């Protein structure tokens, strides 16, 4: 039906961006909210 | 009801996976 | 060589794989978010909400002293 | 404390005597 | 009683004994 | 330079070992009794 | 001992990448080859004992063999209708998820 | 030759010498028991058991 | 007790792995090829 | 004062020289070693079987 | 169970004055929130102590 | 040649038993960041 | 044939036939190391008490003054001196020199120069033998660690008295006071260093066991396999393929190392980077950039404090802080 | 293969991406349960009722301060089953009482047993020697002596390490303050073993990588190797000469080299384990009696050992109140040891 | 004390000059390469 | 009766002698410091 | 200070040393 | 009395190191 595959470098780039965004969210949540000392 | 909401969320995922994979799964079983 | 399974490079670059897994992973993420936000996490594992650390009865830290009446003691300490 | 040393010395000498008697190099006629 | 006699007795027993044992074991192996 | 031509090997038989052990232990007996005071 | 043609590296479009994966390089076996810093080659190539042992470590245990890839998987059987159904489902699920996240929170 | 940590393996396939070395070990243990009992008897003070 | 646990482990390993106490066989490459036999170490199941 | 000392620490002297004798020692030893090296540097170069032209040295 | 939802996406802090009011037997004062009750009675007539 | 592979294997279960709870817990932890004390 | 005096001296110094290589870095290394060794031994055996805090409270560290090997040390220089240069000729007498802590500074300076020259000489012999010159780069990690504990920390704290003593109990005291003042256990660089040493031990044991498990049979059962290996032999003595197969069935195929060169590079790289980062952490903490401070971080709705393991660690730090120097403080803040 | 045992062994010991084996039945369930218990305890379960702290992400803790906490000291050495006479089948109250710690520890020990068994089985299937399985005895002994034997000789599980980062740091600081663990010769041997193992790893990697052979024309030397080759890839003679002229001694036996590499850390860890076993009964090398007597008689005698003693005293006095809530220690501010102005 | 300073200065400058003028004496040419 | 067929000869080389001496003396250092008290 | 540490240290130093010396001298002679 | 023992132990260890360095069994290429 739909011939073709997805580039492995594209997959890696998207996965890396996702994990970096997750870590950034974790740090932001460390700076505000629960366990933020204020 | 709180767990029922999560189960109802999970039902269409199982439905979609079964819809997309039933053929090759049956082929592998035989 | 190969032990008789589909190569990971072949699977990860498949339209079928990314069509199936464009639903499952976000579904699990939303399920975890709803588990936390609906208050289920507090109730299932018995963790104190920020307003339930100290009650009007006792204003100090809890202390369990009896080994065989530990269930009743922790039931009394957790009373809101 | 010294009695232990005296007894150890005497026992060691007696053990040396026993070993010399019963574990000697046997003479051999050429 | 001189408590320094124990170490002197031990050394006098052991060092010549070790020298003789070295020589005899070497000879018996040879 | 060349190997030393004065090479010798020591030896000691069981009789000599027994005599040496006996001498050591008898001297130890006598002079330990005298040194402990 | 090792046959390079049987290592499953024959289905790669890029010739340079294909040569890299087998641990081979036609340029380096030339006696006049000079690397970037300016050192002459002795004609060994990538590996000195390439003829004795068949191939290199790269040609011995590759980790990217398109030949062994499944014949299926490069084309979606469900076609365009399956993709349209997937798009509808993902839009609906995203809407439901954002609605549930907003509702269960404190606005 | 044998390394210093493999010396006692000569009696692995020798039942008689295995019995001999086990007998030697038992003799040493009994001697320790007797000597320790005598040494403790020589220094014990039974005047006050309270 | 701890030292004798180590002793038990050592002596069990020595008694089970007795034929390779001096070293492994000279040619041991066909049996340790990934995906050469269906069963690990069994030469009668050569497939896949 | 009770005793005597050099009294030079934490001052900021050039190479720590408070007396000309230190300067003389440094200069004499350096000059001796330099002269010994200077006599032999011609012979040392000739061991490479090459002349010290503009292309001399370890080059790449 | 309790059924109380977590305060997700809440923009208000319950207490931010740094003090906790106290109502005693004939007196009242604002106790700092970072302090804890104590069981020491150093002076005669101690009826309250926080550290 | 044609290569056909099974979909569900032991490796499938091994991967998923560690992948599914990981994503669930990551979602829960992400939700945890926006709770206000 | 060499003729000049300097040519002959250079040929002897740069000779590869010496029992121990001298080189040009060894010319600097040998006298400094010998000086430091002599002073260290003499001070460790018979040195008088040293006033370390500058409060006229001498501390004994010598064997002849009532100490054992575990307790003996070389007391750092006096706090009154600070970072000032204190050579032996700047003292009124040797009695005054030994009372203020001169031997520590002497040994520290000579040891620093000696270890730098040792790394240089490692490079030099690598060059002379026809090798690749990075064993010296490997040594830079312990060199940096020693420099950080002996030079950089006193440099940033303003005194050699805050330096690490040349002893065992002195080392433990240094560690405890460092924890009380900088919270080193919470520093990511110290965590990386701990990971480095733990992983180094893990991988050393793993490699040794895997190599010992794949030895090819060349002996009998009454002799060791070390007798099965012959020095200078050309053939490999163990089965890399067998070891790789075992490890790849232990975890999974693509986790083991099929390349011996790559495996040995990984072995070299892990602990070296770990120690580099831990030394950088010590040097950074010299300039008062301490570890994570999660004290009173968890707070409930009404504002009260909920304690944590970090708070228990803080209580321990407070315990070991008010006692690290009893009489050396007149003011509430330890700003140094 | 016709019998039940034969067919089961045929399936279990199959060539697979993940090897299961007969030991998998013991390893995989217990290891999975231990990992899941740790993750669940660090994410959701608290430590308010058993320790008085917060040890979860739900309560506002990061990766460093989150842990699975030990039970209260009142529970003694109870195994704290889900069905035991304390939790009595209540899952939430079992989690609140600290039963997840014993769950994780008891499943982790059996997972370690299963992992050594798996090492043995895989070694026997490939027909090699079980030295890797022998090497795991040191980590297993460390885990057994630290997490089981030491708490079993104390008041209860309360004094065991808690599964977390800051919890382990508190455990280390407690061991310093109360036991003087740094002054233990067995711990000194353990430290020597660990540091020597790191030294050996780094030096062997560097020496092998810097004595390679020219088997290619490229500057990237990783591609000049083949695992099935016969000749060694580096110059043992050159390495031996370099280290003989630099250090004084050098290896001339590869087998001895690698056995020494295996031998050092295992011995270090075993010695530290023996030390902790001894410390379980408060048999601590805490003080030198001669030094204490001399310092008592002479108010001028001071060494670093006395300063360490004072530091330990301060650590104990200032940590006791909060680290041990069961003792109910109330300390007036004027009895705590303190220095001048600090 | 000044005599000790002079002696130490002489020794240090001797060794440092040896180091410098030895590394200046065609050091890169002392290698086994062809 | 007949000579024992299980006869073996022990051996120890200079490297092993040096290692043993070093181990003995280092252990002596550490534990002598700890035993003198 | 325990005066019984001198004899313990001497014995621990000497006995293993003598054992190692016996073994090495025998091996070198052989 | 114990200081003599400490110094003797350290000196013996250093002498063992010296002998190990300068009186080693020389490696021989086969
Ligand atoms: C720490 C790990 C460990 C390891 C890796 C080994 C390894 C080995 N053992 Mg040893 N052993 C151990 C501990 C261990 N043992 C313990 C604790 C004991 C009890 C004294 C023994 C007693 C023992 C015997 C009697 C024998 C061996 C032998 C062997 C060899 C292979 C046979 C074997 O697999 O037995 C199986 C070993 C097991 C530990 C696996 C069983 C798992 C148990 C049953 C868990 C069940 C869980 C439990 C019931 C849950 C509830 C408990 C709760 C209430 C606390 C091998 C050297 C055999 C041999 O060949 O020697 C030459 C043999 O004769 N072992
Ligand atoms: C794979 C092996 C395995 C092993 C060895 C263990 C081991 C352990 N578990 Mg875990 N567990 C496992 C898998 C395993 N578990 C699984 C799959 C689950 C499901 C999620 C759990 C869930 C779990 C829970 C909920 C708890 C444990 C706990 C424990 C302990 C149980 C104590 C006990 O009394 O056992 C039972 C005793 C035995 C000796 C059983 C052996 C009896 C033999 C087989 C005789 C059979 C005879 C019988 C009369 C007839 C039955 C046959 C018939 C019914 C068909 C022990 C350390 C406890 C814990 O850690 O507390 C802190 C606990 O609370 N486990
Ligand atoms: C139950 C008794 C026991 C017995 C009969 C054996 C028997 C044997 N062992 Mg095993 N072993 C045991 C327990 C036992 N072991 C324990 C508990 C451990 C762990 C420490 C080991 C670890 C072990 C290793 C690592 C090795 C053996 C080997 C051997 C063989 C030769 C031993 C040798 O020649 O030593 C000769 C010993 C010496 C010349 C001197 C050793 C002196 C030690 C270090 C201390 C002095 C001991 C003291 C006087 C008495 C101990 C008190 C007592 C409470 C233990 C022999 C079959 C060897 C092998 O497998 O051969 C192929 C071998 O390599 N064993
Ligand atoms: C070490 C080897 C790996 C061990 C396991 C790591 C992952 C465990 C779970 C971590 C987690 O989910 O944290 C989740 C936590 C959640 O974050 C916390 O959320 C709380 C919510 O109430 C609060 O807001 C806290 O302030 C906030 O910190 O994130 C962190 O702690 C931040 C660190 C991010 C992840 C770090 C991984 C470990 C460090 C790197 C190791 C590899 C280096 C190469
Ligand atoms: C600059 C030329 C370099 C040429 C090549 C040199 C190669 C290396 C040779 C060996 C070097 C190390 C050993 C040196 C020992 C003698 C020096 C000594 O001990 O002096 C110690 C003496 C101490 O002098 C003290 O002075 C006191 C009063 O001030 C009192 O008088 C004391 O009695 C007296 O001892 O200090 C000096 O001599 C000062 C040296 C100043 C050097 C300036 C160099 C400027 C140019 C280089 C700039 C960069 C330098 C590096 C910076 C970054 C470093 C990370
Ligand atoms: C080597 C490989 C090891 C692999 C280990 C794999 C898992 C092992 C499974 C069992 C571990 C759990 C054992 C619990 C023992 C226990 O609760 O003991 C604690 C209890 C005793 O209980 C105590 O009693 C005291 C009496 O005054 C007090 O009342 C204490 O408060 C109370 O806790 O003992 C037992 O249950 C049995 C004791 C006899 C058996 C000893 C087993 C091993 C002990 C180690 C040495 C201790 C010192
Ligand atoms: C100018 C030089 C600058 C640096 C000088 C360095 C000096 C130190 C050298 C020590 C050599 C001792 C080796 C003994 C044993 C010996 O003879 O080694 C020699 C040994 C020989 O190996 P082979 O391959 O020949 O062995 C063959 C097998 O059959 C053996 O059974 O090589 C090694 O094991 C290297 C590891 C040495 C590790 C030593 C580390 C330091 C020891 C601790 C020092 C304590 C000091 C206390 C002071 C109070
Ligand atoms: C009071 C305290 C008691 C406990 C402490 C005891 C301390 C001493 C421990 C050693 C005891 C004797 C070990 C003998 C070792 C050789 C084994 C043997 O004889 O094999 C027979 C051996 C059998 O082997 P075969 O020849 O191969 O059949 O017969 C021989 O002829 C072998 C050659 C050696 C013979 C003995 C040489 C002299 C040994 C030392 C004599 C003195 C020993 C100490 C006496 C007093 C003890 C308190
Ligand atoms: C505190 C100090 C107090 C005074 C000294 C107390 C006693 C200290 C130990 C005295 C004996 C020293 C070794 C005697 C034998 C040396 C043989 C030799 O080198 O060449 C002959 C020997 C003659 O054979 P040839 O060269 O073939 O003719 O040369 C060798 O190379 C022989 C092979 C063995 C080499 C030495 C083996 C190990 C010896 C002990 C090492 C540890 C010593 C610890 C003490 C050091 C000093 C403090
Ligand atoms: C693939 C891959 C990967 C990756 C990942 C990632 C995650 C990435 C990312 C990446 C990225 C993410 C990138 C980016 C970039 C960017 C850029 C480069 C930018 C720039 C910009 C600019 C330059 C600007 C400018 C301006 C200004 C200044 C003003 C105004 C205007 C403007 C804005 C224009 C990994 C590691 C996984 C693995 C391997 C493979
Ligand atoms: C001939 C005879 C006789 C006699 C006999 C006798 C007199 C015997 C004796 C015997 C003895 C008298 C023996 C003894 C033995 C002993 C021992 C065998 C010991 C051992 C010990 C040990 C082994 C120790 C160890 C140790 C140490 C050193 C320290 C700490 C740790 C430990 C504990 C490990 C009679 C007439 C009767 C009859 C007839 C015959
Ligand atoms: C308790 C219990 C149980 C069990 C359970 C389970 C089994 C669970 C599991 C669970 C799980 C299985 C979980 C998991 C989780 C995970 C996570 C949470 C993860 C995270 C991660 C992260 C955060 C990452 C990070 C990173 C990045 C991003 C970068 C690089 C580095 C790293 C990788 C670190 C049962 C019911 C049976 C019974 C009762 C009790
Ligand atoms: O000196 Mn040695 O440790 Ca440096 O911080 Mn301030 O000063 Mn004293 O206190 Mn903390
Ligand atoms: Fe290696």
């Amino acid at each position: 039906g739909t011939t073709g595959r997805i580039p492995l470098w594209l997959v890696g780039t998207v996965a890396g961006v996702a994990v970096i965004a997750l870590v950034g969210i974790f740090f932001y949540g460390s700076y505000v909210g629960l366990g933020s000392s204020l | 009801n709180r767990f029922g909401t999560i189960a109802l969320l999970a039902v269409p995922v199982i439905g979609w996976v079964l819809f997309n994979i039933l053929g090759p799964l049956q082929n592998q079983l035989n | 060589g190969a032990t008789g399974e589909r190569p990971f490079s072949d699977i990860l670059t498949s339209i079928r794989y990314w069509v199936i897994h464009s639903i499952t992973i976000p579904s699990l993420f939303i399920a975890g978010w709803l588990f936390v936000s609906t208050g289920l996490a507090y109730d299932v594992f018995g963790s104190p909400r920020p307003n339930e650390y100290f009650t009007e009865d006792r204003q100090e830290t809890p202390l369990i002293t009896d080994r065989f009446n530990a269930l009743e003691q922790v039931k009394k300490l957790s009373e809101v | 404390m010294e009695a232990l040393v005296y007894t150890f010395l005497l026992v060691g000498t007696l053990g040396i005597i026993f070993f010399a008697i019963f574990f000697r190099e046997p003479p051999r006629i050429v | 009683v001189n408590i320094l006699g124990v170490i002197a007795t031990a050394l006098f027993i052991i060092i010549p004994t070790s020298f003789l044992l070295i020589l005899y074991v070497k000879t018996a192996s040879q | 330079a060349k190997p030393n031509p004065n090479k010798q090997s020591v030896e000691l038989n069981r009789t000599s070992l027994y005599w040496g052990l006996l001498l050591i232990f008898v001297l130890a007996v006598l002079f330990s009794s005298y040194i402990f005071n | 001992k090792i046959d390079i043609s049987k290592q499953g590296l024959n289905s790669i479009q890029n010739e340079t990448v294909k040569l890299n994966l087998m641990g081979k390089s036609k340029t380096m076996e030339s006696k006049d080859w000079v690397d970037p810093q300016g050192r002459k080659g002795k004609g060994y190539g990538v590996y000195r004992f390439a003829n004795k042992y068949g191939a290199n470590v790269d040609g011995y245990s590759p980790i990217y063999t398109p030949d062994t890839w499944s014949e299926s998987g490069d084309s979606y059987k469900l076609g365009t209708k399956g993709l349209i159904a997937w798009a509808g489902l993902i839009v609906v699920l995203l809407g439901v998820g954002i609605n549930l996240v907003i509702s269960t929170s404190a606005l | 030759g044998l390394p210093w940590y493999r010396v006692h393996t000569v009696v692995l396939n020798d039942p008689g010498r295995l019995i001999a070395v086990h007998l030697m070990h038992t003799s040493l243990v009994s001697g320790w028991a007797g000597s320790m009992a005598f040494y403790e008897l020589a220094v014990f003070d039974p005047s006050d058991p309270v | 007790a701890l030292l004798f646990f180590f002793g038990h482990i050592w002596h069990g390993a020595r008694t089970i792995f007795r034929d390779v106490f001096a070293g492994i066989d000279a040619d041991l490459d066909e049996q340790v090829e990934f995906g050469a036999f269906l069963k690990l170490g069994d030469t009668s199941t050569r497939r896949q | 004062l009770v005793d005597d000392r050099l009294a030079g620490e934490g001052t900021g002297k050039i190479l720590g020289i408070n007396d000309p004798s230190l300067f003389w020692a440094i200069t004499i030893v350096f000059t001796i070693v330099w002269g010994v090296f200077y006599v032999s540097t011609r012979e040392i170069d000739a061991a490479s079987d090459r002349e010290n032209d503009d292309d001399f040295g370890l080059t790449l | 169970a309790y059924g109380d939802a977590a305060r997700v996406f809440a923009g208000n802090i319950t207490n931010k004055s740094g003090f906790i009011p106290y109502a005693g037997e004939g007196f009242a004062l604002l106790i700092p929130s970072k302090w804890n009750p104590s069981k020491e009675q150093d002076f005669p007539g101690v009826v309250l102590r926080y550290e | 040649k044609s290569y056909t592979y099974p979909i569900f294997t032991v490796r499938w279960l091994a991967v998923h038993a560690l992948a599914v709870p990981t994503v669930f817990f990551l979602g829960a932890i992400t939700a945890m960041q926006f709770i206000q004390r | 044939e060499s003729t000049s005096l300097w040519a002959r001296f250079c040929e002897w110094v740069t000779s590869t036939e010496n029992r121990l290589y001298i080189g040009w870095f060894g010319v600097l290394m040998i006298p400094t190391l010998l000086t430091a060794t002599s002073v260290f031994i003499i001070a460790f055996i018979a040195a008088p008490p040293v006033d370390i805090d500058g409060i006229r409270e001498p501390v004994s560290g010598s064997l002849l003054y009532g100490n054992n090997i575990i307790t003996g040390a070389i007391i750092p220089t006096s706090n009154a001196i600070g970072l000032h240069f204190y050579p032996i000729w700047e003292a009124a007498s040797l009695d005054e020199w030994l009372y203020n802590g001169g031997p520590y500074q002497l040994i520290v300076c000579h040891f620093f120069l000696g270890v730098c020259s040792y790394m240089g000489r490692e490079w030099e012999l690598s060059f002379r033998l026809g090798m690749r010159p990075w064993i010296a780069v490997a040594y830079s990690a312990p060199v940096a660690a020693a420099t950080a504990v002996f030079i950089i920390y006193p440099l940033g704290q303003g005194s050699f008295s805050d330096g690490m003593p040349l002893g065992i109990s002195g080392t433990f005291n240094f560690m405890i006071v460092f924890q009380a003042e900088h919270n080193i256990l919470m520093h990511p660089f110290h965590m990386l260093g701990v990971a480095g040493v733990f992983g180094g031990s893990l991988f050393s044991a793993m490699h040794g066991s895997l190599v010992t498990s794949s030895l090819i049979r060349e002996t009998t059962e009454n002799e060791s396999a070390n007798e099965g290996y012959k020095f200078g032999q050309e053939e490999e003595t163990y089965n890399i393929v067998a070891a790789h197969g075992y490890f790849g069935r232990l975890i999974f195929q693509y986790a083991s190392f099929n390349n011996s060169r790559s495996l040995h590079f990984f072995l070299a790289a892990w602990p070296v980077v770990g120690i580099w980062f831990t030394a950088l952490g010590i040097s950074t903490m010299a300039f008062n950039l301490n570890g994570f401070n999660f004290n009173q971080s968890v707070v409930d709705s009404q504002g009260r404090v909920i304690n944590t393991w970090a708070d228990i660690i803080n209580r321990a730090n407070l315990g070991m802080e008010v006692m690290h120097e009893r009489n050396a403080h007149n003011f509430p803040l330890d700003l140094a | 293969k016709r019998g039940w045992f034969d067919v089961v062994d045929d399936w279990l010991r199959r060539d697979r991406f993940v090897f299961v084996g007969w030991s998998g039945l013991l390893l995989f369930p217990t290891a999975y349960l231990a990992l899941g218990g740790w993750f669940t305890g660090t994410t959701f379960v608290t430590s308010w009722y058993t320790h008085g702290l917060a040890s979860s992400y739900l309560e506002g803790c990061n990766f460093l301060t989150a842990a699975v906490s030990t039970p209260a000291n009142s529970m003694g050495h109870s195994l704290l089953f889900l069905w035991g006479p304390e939790a009595q089948g209540d899952f939430t109250r079992w989690c609140q009482l600290g039963g997840l710690w014993t769950f994780v520890a008891l499943h982790g020990s059996f997972s370690l047993i299963g992992f050594m068994l798996r090492q043995f089985e895989i070694a026997r299937s490939v027909k090699i020697r079980p030295y890797n399985a022998i090497a795991f005895s040191a980590p297993i002994s460390v885990f057994v002596s630290v997490f089981l034997i030491y708490p079993l000789g104390q008041s209860g599980w309360f004094f065991a390490p808690s599964f977390g980062v800051a919890a382990i740091f508190r455990f280390i600081l407690f061991f310093q303050g109360f036991h003087n663990w740094t002054l233990n010769p067995f711990h000194m041997m353990g430290v020597a073993g660990v540091l020597g193992a790191a030294l050996l790893c780094a030096i062997h990697g560097a020496t092998v990588e810097n004595t390679l052979f020219e088997d290619g024309d490229g500057a990237n030397t990783f591609r000049a190797f083949n695992p099935t080759q016969a000749e060694e890839t580096y110059s043992m003679v050159t390495a031996n000469r370099f280290w003989s002229q630099i250090f004084g001694v050098a290896f001339s036996n590869k087998r001895w080299l690698h056995f020494f590499m295996l031998f050092v850390p295992v011995t270090g860890l075993w010695m530290s384990a023996i030390g902790v076993v001894g410390l379980a009964l408060n048999l601590r090398a805490y003080d030198f009696v001669s030094q204490e007597i001399r310092a008592a008689e002479d108010p001028e005698f001071e060494t670093f050992y006395t300063k360490n003693i004072l530091l330990n005293e301060g650590i104990r006095a200032w940590m006791a109140a909060q680290d041990q809530p069961h003792e109910k220690l109330v300390f007036p501010e004027e009895v705590l040891p303190r220095g001048n102005a600090l | 004390m000044l005599t000790l300073k002079i002696f130490v200065y002489t020794v240090v400058t001797f060794f440092v000059s040896l180091f410098i003028f030895g590394f200046l004496s065609n050091d890169p040419g002392r290698n086994p390469g062809q």
